[PDB]
């Protein structure tokens, strides 16, 4: 019956900042059977707060929770670089003992530049019937980026897919990869392929290209 | 060893009302 | 030492049935509630069901009522989740968690995939370099997951294995890359190790310049 | 909440014997956050076992603990003269970290008989406006006893108070005293007062009485 | 050496307030949980409250919620127990212990007495005699505890049984001391119980003669 909504969906703060994660309900809470979780990628969720305001055993002092009326707040007093992950609230006094949609915590960092690379399709894939061109963006910040595919010089659309990694623990940056998938025939209709990368941390659009396509 | 934190109640019955 | 090991997950067609099992050790199984929690691809955590320690009370999320059944055998330290009439939206990673309140102990999870597509092994293609970067293109496999390592686990710095992308054909494809200095363009051999257990596919592909 | 109930209420053993004290919970134990304490009257409580089975620093080896299912047991292998006290168990996993009600570990001896005496109220108190009759039990074992007041052989209740001493450091016996208190007006209203004593060392309820109105 | 010293507390009326202090030394104070434990007359040990090392989490027994407050000052190495709206059932010996689990290090304990009764000296009455002979003294209607009792200025210490005091409905304590002697010293020896009540500065010496 009672549903939980976490605000905001994404939150970007610098290390050492004060994080205020909200978890609101459709109606005012009538119990303290609330919890908070931290889900780092690659690991199972970790209980942080139980009983709405009690730390789980082994939880550092900077994590604290409280509840009042319809607002269930988890507070991270001083954000350390490791305290960046996905955070879910949960009710567990009555079924359904549901979670919120979650809130992502992003590390703020100085803007970095994407070292752009490009890869042609292998002859082993060409004889299979398809061709895939890969454009690589390695270590860049922030997440916002625009990658376009330029077969010869006509812009291509509706034939590529992008995949973003998560924030590295060391570099606190990202990494993007777009894959241009076209049939063997359309890889023969043209000869030149290039990906133009326009980034806020880039003084000008960088274009890494390759030829010999046929 | 003397600092036993507030452990989790893992067996929470269903609440009605 | 609390141990929760899920099993019984795999690839099933829409409408098929599947039985998940959670073997437990390190505690008195009959003393605790037990809970099933799932998470779909790029979705949040979803509470599925829980059961009283004696099996006298079971609760479910509305989406699975009438189709899923949670039960337990306190003598065998085993928890079960019988899934019948599986829909496509039931595809997720299913986790076994002890208790019914603040979930402290979690299992590692088993992947349940509901789709009409058949199990297909991946095609590993090289990414020729021209500092310098090189990678491997793991294309067209089903179902998840795929694990990629470089030089049998020797190159653990600078590697970025991107998450998988669902293609129009319904198959998955990913890519794993790693940056290297051009001084090691030929003196050091670079081989990506791809493994796809759902189809017993293991590929050791050496990446050479073109 | 989980409630701890200790068993038995009173444990009667002799020095050198084997002592087993229980501590059962409302539901099945799910952790080892359990402790045993020793408490002597007028002295500070003392931890004996923590973590369900770990001896606190300095505790002699004759103290050992264990927990299983729904029972939490303290074991004294051979009873030392310094071991007869009150023992409390405790849970401390989370709030409330409550104790048990306590177990009295007394010394076991042969059954003794209470030499019952009785005292009429002194005339000094009668001039104030009240009167109190006393019934004495001296040097007896075990601690269990029961006295009754019957004014004119009519059962009296709700107007008496009793007091028991500690176990003697030599005789290993106890001593009881019951004080019946009623108004000065209700004192001369009757004439026969008596206290009946019931004990194991008595073949029949003895009654040392007086008749001074 | 771990040192725990409870201070504060004493005699108070229902609805009164008392602030207990547990001055600590010999260990890092702000690194440990702290716990308050009490024990009342003729009852068992009762866990009252505890507090986290940084004081950010406090837990209480149900009977003191809303009335007692546990707090700490880590710069002063002091643990506090603010007791408001005290009740008669709060009369107990209050101990402070270190940690939140198995309590190893205890304090000596301070005594808190909550009662609407006022200070009053005892009225000593004799229990005249009438195998051997039994005689005694009835120490009645005094407040507060305690009263010391001796016989013949402390010369008759063998065979004497001084009971523990009982709390009457009026709120006053009543005490009875007894002693057994042979009938040979019944008329020859004179027995006088020496009653002392310091909180009222009352010293009574009454002779018990056989009637």
């Amino acid at each position: 019956e009672i549903v939980l909504t976490q605000s905001p969906g994404t939150l970007s703060l610098s290390p050492g900042a004060r994080a205020t994660l909200s978890c609101r309900a459709s109606r005012t809470f009538t119990d303290t059977y609330l919890a908070w979780y931290q889900h780092k990628p690659g690991q199972t969720p970790k209980l942080l707060i139980h009983g709405a305001s009690s730390r789980a055993p082994g939880i550092p002092d900077r994590f604290s929770g409280s509840v009042s009326g319809t607002d269930f707040v988890l507070t991270i007093s001083r954000l350390e670089p490791e305290d960046f992950a996905i955070y879910y609230c949960q009710q567990y006094g009555r079924s359904p003992r549901s979670f919120g949609q979650g809130t992502r915590l992003e590390i703020k960092r100085t803007v970095a530049a994407p070292s752009v690379f490009i890869f042609p399709p292998s002859d082993e894939q060409l004889k299979s019937g398809t061709a895939s061109v890969v454009c690589l963006l390695n270590n860049f910040y922030p997440r916002e980026a625009k990658v376009q595919w330029k077969v010869d010089n006509a812009l291509q659309s509706g034939n590529s897919q992008e995949s973003v990694t998560e924030q590295d623990s060391k570099d606190s940056t990202y990494s993007l990869s777009s894959t241009l998938t076209l049939s063997k025939a359309d890889y023969e209709k043209h000869k030149v392929y290039a990906c133009e990368v326009t980034h806020q941390g880039l003084s000008s659009p960088v274009t890494k290209s390759f030829n010999r396509g046929e | 060893e003397e600092n036993v934190e507030e452990n989790v109640e893992e067996n929470v019955e269903e609440n009605v009302g | 030492e609390v141990q929760l090991v899920e099993s019984g997950g795999g690839l099933v067609q829409p409408g098929g049935s599947l039985r998940l099992t959670c073997a437990t050790s390190g505690f008195t199984f009959g003393s605790y509630w037990m809970t099933w929690v799932r998470q779909a691809r790029e979705k949040g955590l979803e509470w599925v069901a829980n059961i009283r320690h004696d099996g006298s009370e079971t609760y479910y999320v509305d989406s699975v009522k009438g189709r899923f059944t949670i039960s337990r055998d306190n003598a065998n330290n085993s928890l079960f989740l019988q899934m019948n009439n599986l829909r496509a939206e039931d595809t997720a990673m299913y986790y076994c968690a002890r208790g019914s309140g603040g979930l402290v102990h979690w299992g590692h999870g088993t992947l349940v995939t509901v789709s009409s597509a058949s199990t297909k092994g991946p095609s590993v293609f090289p990414l020729a370099p021209s500092t310098a970067a090189l990678g491997c293109l793991v294309k067209d496999y089903f179902p998840e997951p795929v694990t990629v390592s470089w030089n049998s686990g020797a190159l653990t710095s600078g590697v970025h294995t991107f998450p998988a992308v669902l293609q129009s054909s319904g198959l998955y494809s990913l890519s794993s890359v790693v940056t290297v200095p051009s001084s090691s363009l030929g003196t050091q051999t670079y081989i990506c190790n791809v493994n796809h257990k759902p189809s017993n596919t293991k590929v050791d592909k050496k990446v050479e310049p073109k």
